[PDB]
RNA sequence: GUCUUGGCCAGCCAUGGUGACAACGGGUAACGGAGGGUUAGGGCUCGACCCCGGAGAAGGAGCCUGAGAAACGGCUACUACAUCCAAGGAAGGCAGCAGGCGCGCAAAUUACCCAAUCCCGACACGGGGAGGUAGUGACAAUAAAUACUGAUACAGGGCUCUUUUGGGUCUUGUAAUUGGAAUGAGUACAAUUUAAAUCCCUUAACGAGGAACAAUUGGAGGGCAAGUCUGGUGCCAGCAGCCGC
């Protein structure tokens, strides 16, 4: 309910109150402040390219015991450094030091998904070749 | 205890079995015909 | 100029409902259709008439908007053949079912008129240039035939049936 | 073909402004592919008691499934009227006028641009 | 002064003008709108972009001609960038159409033509990368191939009888058993289309028996349709939007 005004000439109070209280809405606040353009590792884009700096292993969260294979990637467009998960069995062999890879979102809206702590991006393509294509017997990694 | 050197463990350890060649299945309109036959006719 | 175009089907709200999936497969097998899209096509169109018919019933009987629009809707229905002359005015439009709009297809009528002896053969003949309507050859199974046009379906005069000229296979065996 | 070609005429109007007659021609030609523009012209000429040079046709689009074509036919009162009125592209395709041979579009433009750097009789 | 009104400007006089009903200042990854998406009603969000209005032509300023410009495919000057050179000089503005580099997750040919829509000129006659045509093109949208059928043998649901001689031949499937007809994907005389070509459309002689003319993308614990199958690995590899394996 609430003690909202109910006069016939209280539209200004009703609009001002709604504008103030709408900031507490998490999704409106994210859009209104433009945090994707400001603080997101991407510039608000769906994908981004970067250079693989090294291969790191991430221990899975409880209850789960495994080493998730990941790579430290420095984005070309802005220089920010992120960690990208390498999906599928044995796909870490395709990725190597100083490769050019394309990253995408990993799940839902920048939040880490699954038992991988602190990893919020995934590798899509390596050297212009899809990771799934490399993982299957479909395409060949560039000769370089 | 996992490690970066264990990547592709099971993928390399799985024996390769070739797919059995079969007569081609019908496509399009025909494919729906057997599905309808198997579900609401052959009862 | 930005050319107008639209869509003829909608994906269902719930993708994997067991009851909905079975009911659609009833229509696909019975009428020898191709996929689920052209089932969703007929349901979308049928919703359009039903939505339009219901929105006019909310108006006044004497209201001129209902009179003009209502009679316009019935004319297409009667002409197509899904409706009869004794279906006045619109309360009988709401009784229309997806099955009713399906017999009016050229695939069904070519079978209901004995031209073909199986519905899958019926569709194949139409798409393979062996069926004509009046003086016009029609190769689209979705061709909705009116009651006036239902009396003028026969094989093409260029086809081996009706025309008489042997086809490629028959000529080859000579 | 053995079957005769049936001629039809609709939307006929007399247009002395261009000294011609405008109409839409319909062809019924079952069991044959179609009729050429040429043989179409004599049939119109013999139907209207005119000559081949009196008659011109624009575009024949065969109807789906064959057996019928439609198009726009133009017959003139005098041969001089056709030559003065009918566009040059129509004349060259029917055969009684010579094509205006000229260089390529880009080359003519390049030819023109070089002229802008020259003055006086030195251009020619 | 201006085409004209006006603190638009020059002189003289007075102390006013705006603001809590948000003035002033700051941000916009803000050109405005007609409108796009999605919604029972009430709404939310987007709108560089086929139309109307505004502004700009590397960044500012100034100006001539001219009815109309503070014009930039006009000029002048400064800043940045950049071209030729005999080193004295000269010349420049693709956010026009193609094309190149760079940038990025991200976007096409240095093609044909004024034939169609219109515009301009002294003008029926010439010009128009406006514009149309073609090429690349899985942006999105429409229709719609990948197969059709007869019998034989078998099984099931019926029908008169249950002497269970049961197929006897009404129907539907399995026919791993066979015989048939038809056609377009492609191809090509010819005709048609077009400014000229291409394609569609039309159509001679070609073009189908699975090895061919061979449909893929995801999934099978639940949400959510679909495995109590077999082999391998053994909290490893890995899967998993979430619960989880
Ligand atoms: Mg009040
Ligand atoms: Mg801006
Ligand atoms: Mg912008
Ligand atoms: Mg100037
Ligand atoms: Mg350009
Ligand atoms: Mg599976
Ligand atoms: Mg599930
Ligand atoms: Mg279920
Ligand atoms: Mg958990």
């Amino acid at each position: 309910s609430g003690g909202k005004p109910r006069g016939l000439n209280a539209a200004r109070k009703l609009r001002n109150n709604r504008r103030e209280q709408r900031w507490s809405d998490l999704h409106y606040k994210k859009r209104a402040l433009g945090t994707a353009f400001k603080s997101s590792p991407f510039g608000g884009s769906s994908h981004a390219k970067g250079i693989v700096l090294e291969k790191v292993g991430v221990e899975a969260k409880q209850p789960n015991s495994a080493i998730r294979k990941c790579v430290r990637v420095q984005l070309i467009k802005n220089g920010k450094k992120v960690t990208a998960f390498v999906p599928n069995d044995g796909c870490l062999n395709f990725v190597d030091e100083n490769d050019e890879v394309l990253l995408a979102g990993f799940g839902r809206k920048g939040k880490a998904k699954g038992d991988i702590p602190g990893v919020r991006f995934k590798v899509v393509k390596v050297s212009g070749v899809g990771l799934l294509a490399l993982w299957k017997e479909k395409k060949e990694k560039p000769r370089s | 205890h996992g490690s970066l050197a264990r990547a592709g463990k099971v993928k390399s350890q799985t024996p390769k079995v070739e797919p059995q060649e079969k007569p081609k299945t019908p496509k399009g309109r025909a494919h729906k015909r057997e599905i309808y036959t198997r579900r609401f006719v052959n009862v | 100029a930005p050319r107008s175009y639209s869509k003829t089907a909608k994906v269902p709200r719930r993708p994997f409902e067991a009851a909905r999936l079975d009911s659609e497969l009833k229509l696909v097998g019975e009428y020898g259709l191709r996929n689920k899209r052209e089932v969703w096509r007929v349901l979308l169109t049928l919703s359009k008439i039903r939505r339009a018919a219901r929105q006019l019933l909310t108006l006044d009987e004497k209201d001129p908007k209902r009179l003009f629009e209502g009679n316009a809707l019935i004319r297409r229905l009667v002409r197509v053949g899904v409706l009869d002359e004794s279906r006045m005015k619109l309360d009988y439009v709401l009784a229309l079912k997806a099955e009713d709009f399906l017999e009016r297809r050229l695939q069904t009528c070519v079978y209901k008129l004995g031209l073909a002896k199986s519905i899958h053969h019926a569709r194949v003949l139409i798409r393979q240039r062996h069926i004509r309507v009046g003086k016009q050859i029609v190769n689209v199974p979705s061709f909705v035939v009116r009651l006036d046009s239902q009396k003028h379906i026969d094989f093409a005069l260029t086809s081996p049936f009706g025309g008489g000229r042997p086809g490629r296979v028959r000529r080859k065996k000579a | 073909s053995d079957s005769p070609v049936t001629l039809r005429t609709r939307k006929f109007i007399r247009n002395p402004l261009l000294g011609r007659k405008q109409m839409v021609v319909d062809i019924l030609h079952p069991n044959r592919p179609n009729i050429s523009k040429d043989e179409l012209r004599e049939k119109l000429a013999t139907l209207y008691k005119a000559t081949k040079d009196q008659v011109n046709v624009f575009g024949l689009r065969t109807q789906f499934g064959g057996g019928k074509t439609t198009g726009f036919a133009l017959v003139y009162d005098s041969p001089e009227a056709m030559k003065k009125f009918e566009p040059h592209y129509r004349l060259v395709r029917v055969g009684l006028a010579s094509k205006i041979e000229k260089a390529s579009r880009q080359q003519r433009k390049q030819r023109k641009n070089r002229q802008k750097t020259l003055r006086g009789t030195a251009k020619v």
